[PDB]
RNA sequence: AAUAGGUUUGGUCCUAGCCUUUCUAUUAGCUCUUAGUAAGAUUACACAUGCAAGCAUCCCCGUUCCAGUGAGUUCACCCUCUAAAUCACCACGAUCAAAAGGGACAAGCAUCAAGCACGCAGCAAUGCAGCUCAAAACGCUUAGCCUAGCCACACCCCCACGGGAAACAGCAGUGAUUAACCUUUAGCAAUAAACGAAAGUUUAACUAAGCUAUACUAACCCCAGGGUUGGUCAAUUUCGUGCCAGCCACCGCGGUCACACGAUUAACCCAAGUCAAUAGAAGCCGGCGUAAAGAGUGUUUUAGAUCACCCCCUCCCCAAUAAAGCUAAAACUCACCUGAGUUGUAAAAAACUCCAGUUGACACAAAAUAGACUACGAAAGUGGCUUUAACAUAUCUGAACACACAAUAGCUAAGACCCAAACUGGGAUUAGAUACCCCACUAUGCUUAGCCCUAAACCUCAACAGUUAAAUCAACAAAACUGCUCGCCAGAACACUACGAGCCACAGCUUAAAACUCAAAGGACCUGGCGGUGCUUCAUAUCCCUCUAGAGGAGCCUGUUCUGUAAUCGAUAAACCCCGAUCAACCUCACCACCUCUUGCUCAGCCUAUAUACCGCCAUCUUCAGCAAACCCUGAUGAAGGCUACAAAGUAAGCGCAAGUACCCACGUAAAGACGUUAGGUCAAGGUGUAGCCC
RNA sequence: AGUAAACUGAGAGUAGAGUGCUUAGUUGAACAGGGCCCUGAAGCGCGUACACACCGCCCGUCACCCUCCUCAAGUAUACUUCAAAGG
């Protein structure tokens, strides 16, 4: 067989590989506020039960976690 | 064609030859058979077969198969008195287990011949209305009768268009 | 597949079907907007008179407008329909020529 | 060049609604006596009798028009989707000022 | 999707999407005679006016029905228990049917995978920590439904004390709105309902009418229109237009001889309709080596299978894996003694000369031969030596909801460093050379500890059992299938993408769409061409090295191109260029300027256009040997193909070559040289089709 | 190979006109052997995404134009949910 099927995604991929390379620092900066929105909306989700559940403050000594952080 | 050996026991046709129609005491029916061995094979012939069968003609009971629990093939039938009838089915071929439990839990030819002439009460030929429940949708189809105004058209002294014209 | 998977499937499940560009509508209200002229694609050399026009819905297309000669202008009110002019790509509706300010074309 | 072109600023699109035809006329042949269409044109998009409708404020939002009302009212419904839309509805009651107020818009759209 | 049809290509076969033909409904265009019947706002947007519930010796009863709408949406069905209601009254029951309890009950999305209290026991107190869910919980979106009818709603806040506010989703009607558009008719005579003991009363329920080609039925002396006429697909004459104007469901048509455009003529189909748009009806038992598809690997549960039992012939051993130790060859480095060079390649330069050769010492690198073996491991991988531990499963299938692995490259940290080596630097090459070639050197390849989780992870061929029986069999590849199971696939492209979620990943990985676009894409072939394509044999004025005389430089002669002129034309790569011309001072002559003639040397004329309409006569491969009728056979009866002489499917008239003939031979030179190729040359040899000119 | 080279005559066509063309003759060579490196031919293969056929096809960057989609700062608007509760 011939590879004009292969060789179509070959350009694709080359082509976006040199996409990301020039807008690395731009998608950076897309990628940081959309881990905060989505901690943002993470804790929205967990403050609903609580508030739902008849309590006016999150459970004694519950602190909600950073887990979309690198760190 | 259609998948699997024996693709009959997947037709309506098949399904529908089922001549077990348990009597309303009938709940439930546990299948205890064997997978391998010669004085099983009925059993296992049994629930590839007959167990559709079974169960099309008897939606409402319950069929329950257990494999290789006991060292022989038997079938227990529980009723809603709290009786329950055990069948060993151990060396019988599969139209004689038909045959057997047509027998002792089975509906009689008689019994099912009265409850199709019930249903028949329930479609009176002199009934009108639509197709779906009676023969005649209205009177004017009875050769003899007015025939209906969109066939026919009535006379005009038949007619209020002119009843009221010449009243009027 | 085995009965087993066909079972587990189902039956198969159409897609919703795709609404064109009338939203499964037989014809459309549109406003004309401006007038030009589009090539159609290879081997087909002509300038094919066609308008943008806003519709009823709120979206702005192109209509190709058939026949010898036409006046529609800014403003004016037409009706259009489905079927695509086969070599304007993207061009999906197509004016009714005798509606609204759009006349049918004059003879000869 | 681009089939959809930009309207000069020097550009008034009126939408004329009217509360009786004959008042709609009359205001009609008063626009047919505007002579300096080279410093400001005038198009004429819509007029009609009746009420302000959605179709004018929709007529108004695509050709960037502003609609004058003659002896005719617009419901907070209509009032409120102008708003959104950035039409501006000018009910007037005097013909006198329905062409004042016309003269005042042309005149913004003149250069300075 | 069917009795199917069209469309991928130069052609064939396969696969595949799209479209065509059938039947309905709505809407638009154009058109329309009558009668009967049926049906009849686009919209849960806002509504002027009128009417739509009264009855009756006062109480009660009714207005909780009928009628309407489709916003919301598993309150509709079955069973159990059991109110209200009907049988005047209890019916010691039946009928009908709520509330409550149990069960069943739409579609799409899993990129909605977790829900977050969703359970149980106990008289209670209280105790336990459970309950639902990949066999789809929870969630989002869509929709009245299972039509003798049913459900839900009744302006909104699910409800309707309260509030917003002042309600036609009753009939008729109206504004707005939509492509969508029925009368502001009559009567309670019939039936139904309400009320009355009843005669009766009331009822926009309903009945009889009004409007409308939306449908059906029937009919008419007069009265037919719409669409179509390249193929699919029934059916075109004369003109006009010249890739323009336009047409097209699909394929396509139009660039000066249009059955496809516009007009016109005729024909075709249907017909008071026609048929443009839109919508619906018509689609799971087929596949996964190469067309989309066996998910990189192995292992569960709940389950499924009959391949489990009897009942079995390769256990075990060769390069599994982990750990520790080990080293034969070759490098590197250093030392002594010699040499002046070494390195590099089609050829150079640069580089090195603490360089090279001999000898000895010499490793955290890599593992000739064996291996023509074909073993081990789940796969990835594994081929130097020793030892240690060591290679799951006494049915099979089975996790993308998990677990454990997974070449190479890569990241983090600490070490080793012979050699190789991205990047980079220099040299060369080149129009350029960010390459290929040369040199140097780093990340990296190695060890240790963590990560990353990707491969054309492909033997593109799933696990287990079985068959060689046939109907073997599209093609190719690695013969064709049966049983069973899991996984996966459904035109191309967008897209190894976006978004969501997960992850030690942060320019990442896995999962993975849609909108716009196209009528194909695709797989395998046939024939030919072409190849800086292989082998072999050759070229005989000839491909190279050779041989002889020239051209290219000078002048002149002559042709052409350019420039020039009021002032031809044609040829114009090989295959034009002293060429048509074996020939232009006038003439020739076809050109230019001026002047003149008009039935004209001609039963006119035209060297006007078109050599891309042609005959005629030729160039070119040809300094070729092949073309082709008629048959036959092969390929499963596909495009196509058809030779073996110790022969195996070809036979072949004819044409060309050949043979003959001309010239001085049988040699040589001529002549000859098919079918086709270049729409090659020539309308200006002559003739001539088509179009044009005729003071 | 009587070839190339050199030399000479004639003819066609003109009234005349060519350093042109056609044609007759005279004198009269050198090399001819190696090679498959270069360019081609034949035979037998191989490859092929070409098919008016390599003067074929073909990929990417860099405009105008047209179509659709996504990301996104700040801000606005609308919708959804609450009482399925507590005293
Ligand atoms: S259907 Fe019977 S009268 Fe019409
Ligand atoms: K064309
Ligand atoms: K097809
Ligand atoms: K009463
Ligand atoms: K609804
Ligand atoms: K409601
Ligand atoms: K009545
Ligand atoms: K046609
Ligand atoms: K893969
Ligand atoms: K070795
Ligand atoms: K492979
Ligand atoms: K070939
Ligand atoms: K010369
Ligand atoms: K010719
Ligand atoms: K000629
Ligand atoms: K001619
Ligand atoms: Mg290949
Ligand atoms: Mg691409
Ligand atoms: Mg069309
Ligand atoms: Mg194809
Ligand atoms: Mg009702
Ligand atoms: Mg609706
Ligand atoms: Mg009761
Ligand atoms: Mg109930
Ligand atoms: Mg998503
Ligand atoms: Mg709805
Ligand atoms: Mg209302
Ligand atoms: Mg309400
Ligand atoms: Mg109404
Ligand atoms: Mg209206
Ligand atoms: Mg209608
Ligand atoms: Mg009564
Ligand atoms: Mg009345
Ligand atoms: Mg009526
Ligand atoms: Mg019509
Ligand atoms: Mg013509
Ligand atoms: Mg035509
Ligand atoms: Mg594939
Ligand atoms: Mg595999
Ligand atoms: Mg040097
Ligand atoms: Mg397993
Ligand atoms: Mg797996
Ligand atoms: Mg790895
Ligand atoms: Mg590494
Ligand atoms: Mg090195
Ligand atoms: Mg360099
Ligand atoms: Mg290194
Ligand atoms: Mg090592
Ligand atoms: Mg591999
Ligand atoms: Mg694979
Ligand atoms: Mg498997
Ligand atoms: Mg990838
Ligand atoms: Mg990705
Ligand atoms: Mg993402
Ligand atoms: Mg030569
Ligand atoms: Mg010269
Ligand atoms: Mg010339
Ligand atoms: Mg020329
Ligand atoms: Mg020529
Ligand atoms: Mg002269
Ligand atoms: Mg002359
Ligand atoms: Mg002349
Ligand atoms: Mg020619
Ligand atoms: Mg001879
Ligand atoms: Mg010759
Ligand atoms: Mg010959
Ligand atoms: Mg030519
Ligand atoms: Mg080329």
């Amino acid at each position: 067989k011939n590879v004009l099927k292969i060789r179509r995604r070959k350009m694709n991929h080359h082509k976006y590989r040199k996409l990301v390379k020039k807008t690395r620092f731009l998608r950076r900066k897309v990628q940081e506020g959309r881990l905060r929105r989505k901690q943002i909306k993470f804790e929205k989700d967990l403050r609903r039960i609580w508030l739902k559940a008849g309590l006016k403050e999150a459970p004694e000594g519950w602190q909600t976690p950073k887990i979309y952080l690198r760190g | 064609p259609m998948k699997g050996r024996f693709p009959i026991r997947r037709t309506l046709q098949y399904l529908s030859q089922g001549n077990v129609v348990f009597k309303d005491s009938v709940k439930v029916m546990t299948v205890n058979y064997n997978t391998h061995g010669e004085l099983g094979e009925g059993a296992r012939k049994f629930v590839f077969f007959n167990i559709p069968q079974i169960q099309y003609k008897n939606p409402w009971v319950q069929i329950m198969m257990f494999k290789n629990m006991t060292p022989s093939p038997f079938l227990r039938f529980y009723l809603d008195s709290g009786e329950q009838v055990l069948v060993d089915v151990e060396t019988k071929s599969n139209k004689e287990i038909m045959e057997h439990i047509r027998k002792i839990l089975g509906k009689n030819e008689e019994t099912l011949r009265e409850e199709e002439e019930e249903k028949k009460q329930l479609s009176h030929p002199a009934n009108f209305g639509p197709r779906k429940y009676c023969l005649r949708e209205c009177i004017c189809e009875v050769e003899g009768q007015v025939p209906c105004p969109s066939l026919v058209p009535l006379p005009k002294e038949m007619r209020g268009k002119y009843k009221a014209a010449l009243k009027a | 597949a085995t009965l087993n998977q066909m079972h587990r499937l189902g039956p198969p499940k159409r897609p919703p079907r795709k609404l064109g560009p009338t939203e499964g509508r037989p014809q459309l209200k549109g406003v004309v907007l401006c007038t030009f002229t589009r090539k159609p694609k290879k081997p087909n050399s002509a300038n094919r008179k066609c308008c943008r026009v806003r519709l009823s819905t709120g979206r702005e297309a192109v209509c190709f407008i058939p026949g010898e000669g036409h006046t529609l202008q800014e403003h004016q009110i037409v009706l259009v329909e489905g079927g695509r002019t086969q070599d304007l790509p993207g061009v999906k509706l197509t004016v009714v020529r005798g509606k609204y300010d759009c006349g049918h074309v004059q003879k000869k | 060049p681009k089939e959809k072109r930009e309207r000069d600023s020097n550009v008034l699109s009126v939408i004329i609604k009217g509360d009786v035809d004959g008042s709609v006329e009359a205001i009609l042949n008063i626009i047919d006596t505007y002579d300096a269409s080279h410093e400001c044109e005038l198009e004429l998009v819509h007029f009609g009798v009746g009420d302000v409708s959605a179709n004018d404020v929709n007529l108004a939002e695509t050709f960037d028009g502003v609609i004058y009302g003659f002896n005719v009212n617009a419901g907070n419904v209509i009032q409120q989707s102008a708003a959104k839309k950035g039409v501006k509805i000018k009910l007037h009651k005097i013909i006198y000022r329905l062409v004042e107020d016309l003269q005042e818009e042309l005149s913004s759209r003149l250069p300075c």
